[PDB]
């Protein structure tokens, strides 16, 4: 599939490349309903 | 009844392409299995493999010329299958 | 949930792109008249502008307008901008092309927040909001995965106002001709960024696009795991109008390509 | 005009409908053309209930005779193929039926649009009900060029540069969908005043062509000859563009 492995920096329009979303609040999950 | 394989990597001046070629071999008589020529003694493929490696009559040689004479008798088969298929179509 | 104000826009937008499918069937009932280079401009366009202002005021009687008509109608705040094109791609509905679109999006602080595109033919809907990504009719918008220039399609636009470049262009979509397998143009910047986000064609290209031509389409883009740029790598593409977008590495490998084609006046 | 007609439009609404609920299997280079394979047989099984005297001519089978080669069936399942493996709904199939050394027959749709034109020789050519009347444009001013771009005959690639490169020069704009019928379904709809593209094939433009002639308008060769059937290099639309498009382009051809 490859036969080399390229490294850098990332650009911020990358990283927001990768991304799916935006996480905004930082509790993770509800005790009272998992 | 393999403890060695001295005589094999005779055969194959080299282990790397001895187990190379070997397993290709084992592979042929394991999956589609072509008839060991060696008869077996009730043992697995690998074995056997070696033994008809030892023996003197496998190599990467024998191995490719067996592969293009199959090509070459399936490709004819098909191709008198596939003209005759044509002449019904018309 | 659905955030409020792409809400109110999928809504402005649906109205318009109805009133636009409506003057669609009648090839009678367009009353053009030319304004720029092989281009018309109908009273349809007036229309559909009117209904989404009227639409944004009900709801924001307040925020900032911008259209290549009324071109800025300062409203009583100036933070909350709504960049519109009630029809991109207006040559196409002149013969009756059924390929358009309505372009809705709405800049916070001189940053894109929502965004949505209309095809009323195909009654395909891109909606896409910041920080959050961008949909097609409920499924979710990647761009093409495709990770060189092999094989892939390129979306471009002839510039027929500025035709200046097109020898230049010529040279670049020659030199481009050379990698790339097919090209693909359809008179609707809007409609080809979304399909960069869609997937559909895996890297655009444009000399000279007009600001609220892509407002809307590159914030789908970049949602969409795309990137947008100028054709030498950097943001000034909102002032230039020359614009490059789509996946990071066909991006890459069209900058590298284009470095030597382009001209010292678009870089 | 009204059987043949009527076969080939059943044929053509079981090809789209097989085609649109195939493309409803997202997958992210084979199963296009497993299901082109399959469209392709489901209209040979209608040219074998309906006829099974004609012969079948098909970019994928080559040529199928019967008994009655003088009836040709030039069936593309699917044109501009890319498209479908791109998910990108612009893709059409073209059905013409060729009867003594001239197409009579020609149906071009597209399922997703559900767009239907039906041709027949001599009394034209039909859309749902309404008439094609070609292009108004007498010259090319502010006209629009369904303009393609060979990507299997790379060979003319600069050839073909300078030709687009002159011609954007001297006309407006062009389009590419990247499927050669429904371009020249378009063109034969005023949909884009002229067309032409370089490198195609009988079973892709078979249709096209007829739906073009039909509507006020020729196709012809980069040359103003007869050839384009074989050499695959067309240039179509209403008379008065296609020549004003021909006295542009001859000098600067290689062809
Ligand atoms: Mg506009
Ligand atoms: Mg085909």
């Amino acid at each position: 599939e490859f036969d080399a492995i390229k490294i850098a920096l990332a650009s911020p329009d990358m990283i927001r490349s990768w991304s799916f979303g935006e996480v905004k609040k930082p509790e993770t999950i509800n005790y009272r309903t998992f | 009844a393999r403890v060695t394989v001295q005589d094999a990597v005779e055969k194959i001046g080299n282990r790397f392409d001895l187990v190379l070629v070997a397993a290709r071999r084992a592979r042929q008589m394991q999956v589609g299995g072509k008839d060991p020529l060696v008869p077996e003694e009730n043992d697995k493929t690998t074995v056997i493999a070696l033994r008809e490696i030892e023996e003197g009559l496998i190599n990467n040689q024998i191995l490719d010329v067996r592969e293009r004479q199959e090509q070459q008798e399936q490709e004819a088969a098909e191709l008198q299958a596939v003209t005759a298929i044509a002449e019904g179509r018309r | 949930a659905m955030h409020p104000m792409l809400n109110i826009a999928v809504r402005a937008a649906r109205k318009a792109g109805n009133l636009i499918a409506k003057n669609y069937e009648t090839p009678d009932a367009v009353e053009a008249s030319q304004k720029g280079s092989n281009d018309f401009v109908t009273n349809v366009d007036k229309a559909a502008e009117a209904v989404i202002i009227d639409t944004i005021r009900k709801s924001y009687p307040q925020h900032t307008i911008i259209t290549e008509e009324s071109g800025e109608l300062e409203g009583t705040d100036q933070d909350v901008q709504w960049v519109i094109d009630p029809l991109d791609g207006t040559t196409n509905f002149i013969k009756r092309l059924p390929h358009f679109a309505v372009s809705i999006a709405v800049r916070i602080k001189g940053r894109t927040e929502v965004a949505v595109v209309y095809d009323p033919m195909r009654n395909e809907l891109f909606t896409a909001t910041r920080g959050q990504g961008a949909q097609l009719n409920g499924y979710r918008l990647r761009g093409s995965t495709a990770r060189d220039l092999d094989g892939t399609i390129l979306a471009t636009g002839f510039p027929f106002k500025a035709k200046q470049y097109a020898t230049t262009y010529i040279n670049i979509v020659g030199k481009l001709f050379n990698e790339c397998a097919d090209f693909r143009r359809t008179g609707s910047a809007a409609l080809d960024l979304a399909y960069v986000a869609a997937g559909r064609v895996d890297g655009f290209f444009e000399i000279g696009l007009r600001p609220w031509d892509f407002a809307a389409g590159e914030l789908l883009v970049r949602e969409a795991g795309g990137i947008v740029s100028d054709f030498t790598g950097g943001h000034n593409y909102m002032l230039t109008g020359n614009i490059v977008a789509g996946n990071p590495r066909v991006v890459k490998a069209m900058l590298a390509n284009m470095r030597d084609e382009l001209s010292d006046a678009l870089k």
